[PDB]
């Protein structure tokens, strides 16, 4: 029942504007992520999280397969 | 660029093609393995089997060569390596299609990467986790594919990494049928090429220099017949390092850097080669996948950028 | 904090305003309607942020929108809003 935690991966995202005091998550559709943030001056804006590709494998048929760090779906670039 | 949804309930950690290219297996963080096939009629990916495999998040799977049958490895954080063989007489999408074979518990650490050997060394296997110890598993008995015996055990790091500090491990085998057995092993900021000596035990043969930060992907370029071999390195920096390894301890071998591109402005997560070692697909932190080819010179130049 | 009232910019009866936050970080442009007392008359139109630490501000009456913005480092960032 007890799970000994350990850090697997660290993902760095730069905000749109600097000097941010606090932030908060936004639950998006299709397991997306956006960050609503409040600056040191109290201005509130919205910083989206980029869809960073996790794995880009090639193929014998020259087909590219793309997997993302955020959502579930897998992108495929066929050769036709 | 048509997308298909894998149907996982969590993150997708590793996707690998099979030998023929018509099958993909997608491991995930919801302790499931889903195997997809390519229908020749509908021309769309469809699920073949989905089953709960491990007790933690699965981070690496790898297909075995089809001369050994349909065997899928699976390394996860619960310190287990589970090997799955497909039953031909079983229903589609049932969960009992892939039969469990072995659970290698010799590793006292959460694993990161599993890689099958090429089709000239045997039915070997490699594993690396947060323990600093490399483990090789050979299936020496062709009659039954369940007596997976540990044969080599080399320590890579002096101590296991800390609980909180992040670290990555990746493996890449050398698919040359006419060269001594080599293994490209990445551990944190170190990338080492092992080699099978005359005594049957691996030794440190050559170390790739550089690598100021964490190594996220090592891919050995397929030995198409050239006199030089290539290793692609995706570091936590922007650097996609390509190393030209020339071989001439049976044989001495030299490591020379061929190219070093900062064309991503972030962490390079996955770098992978083609069938012939001509197209290099690098995915980085900018959200764009950059393809690389060599034109009129040995130095690799950039090409089409997919975002 | 600096609220500077600017005229000769609106063809209507509204009066343009230029505001600097008390932390001296942003410049905000307004159009205030005098005939309604409620706070909905203060219309926040535009905001340009991350101007270091603003130490002064001015406006050009000849052409609409030319709002000079100074800083502590020394940069006299002169730009346009309207």
């Amino acid at each position: 029942n007890i799970e000994n935690l350990f850090v697997s991966s660290v993902h760095d995202t730069n905000t749109m504007y600097d000097r941010v005091a606090t932030f908060d998550y936004i639950p998006r559709s299709n397991n997306g992520t956006s960050l609503i943030c409040m600056r040191q001056s109290g201005t509130i804006y919205r910083m989206p999280i980029s869809e960073v590709c996790s794995k880009a494998i090639l193929n014998n048929r020259n087909s590219l397969l793309l997997s993302n760090f955020e959502n579930t779906e897998i992108d495929e670039i066929r050769v036709n | 660029m048509q997308p298909f949804d894998s149907g996982h309930d969590d993150l997708v950690h590793d996707v690998v093609y099979d030998f023929y290219g018509r099958h993909v297996a997608t491991c995930s963080s919801d302790q499931h393995i889903k195997v997809f096939k390519l229908d020749k009629d509908t021309s769309n990916w469809e699920l073949s089997d989905s089953w709960r495999a491990h007790d933690s998040s699965i981070v690496a799977i790898d297909w075995a060569s089809p001369e050994y049958g349909r065997i899928i490895a699976s390394a996860s954080y619960d310190k287990t390596v589970k090997l799955w063989e497909e039953d031909p007489d079983q229903e589609e999408c049932s969960g009992r299609r892939w039969n469990k074979l072995c659970t290698l518990n010799d590793s006292k650490g959460s694993l990161y990467s599993v890689k099958f050997a090429p089709a000239h060394l045997g039915l070997k296997l490699a594993c690396l986790g947060n323990d600093g110890i490399l483990r090789l598993y050979d299936a020496l008995e062709p009659s039954d594919l369940r007596s997976w015996t540990l044969t080599s055990e080399m320590k890579v790091l002096s101590i296991p990494p800390a609980n909180h500090l992040q670290s990555d491990f990746c493996l890449s085998w050398c698919p040359s049928r006419f060269s001594p057995e080599k293994l490209a092993v990445s551990a944190l900021e170190q990338a080492i090429i092992y080699q099978r000596g005359k005594d049957g035990k691996l030794h440190v043969a050559a170390k790739l220099p550089g690598h100021k930060s964490l190594i996220r992907s090592i891919s050995w370029a397929p030995s198409i017949g050239r006199w030089y071999q290539l290793i692609a390195t995706g570091c936590k920096d922007g650097r996609i390092r390509i190393f030209k390894i020339t071989e001439k301890l049976q044989s001495n071998l030299q490591v020379e850097l061929l190219s070093e591109h900062d064309d991503h402005n972030g962490e390079v997560w996955s770098v992978s080669w083609n069938l012939t070692g001509t197209i290099l697909s690098s995915a980085g932190d900018d959200g764009k996948v950059r393809l690389w080819k060599a034109t009129y010179s040995n130095e690799f130049k950039c090409m089409s950028v997919i975002t | 904090g600096l609220i500077k009232k600017v005229t000769h910019w609106s063809y209507d009866n509204l009066i343009d305003y230029l505001s600097v936050n008390p932390t001296r970080d942003e410049v905000t442009h307004y159009k205030v309607d005098p005939e309604n007392e409620s706070d909905e008359s203060i219309i926040k139109l535009h905001t340009v942020k991350d101007f270091g630490s603003i130490t002064c501000l001015d406006y050009s009456e000849s052409e609409i929108g030319m709002i000079g913005v100074g800083e502590k480092n020394g940069y006299l960032r002169i730009f346009n809003i309207s």
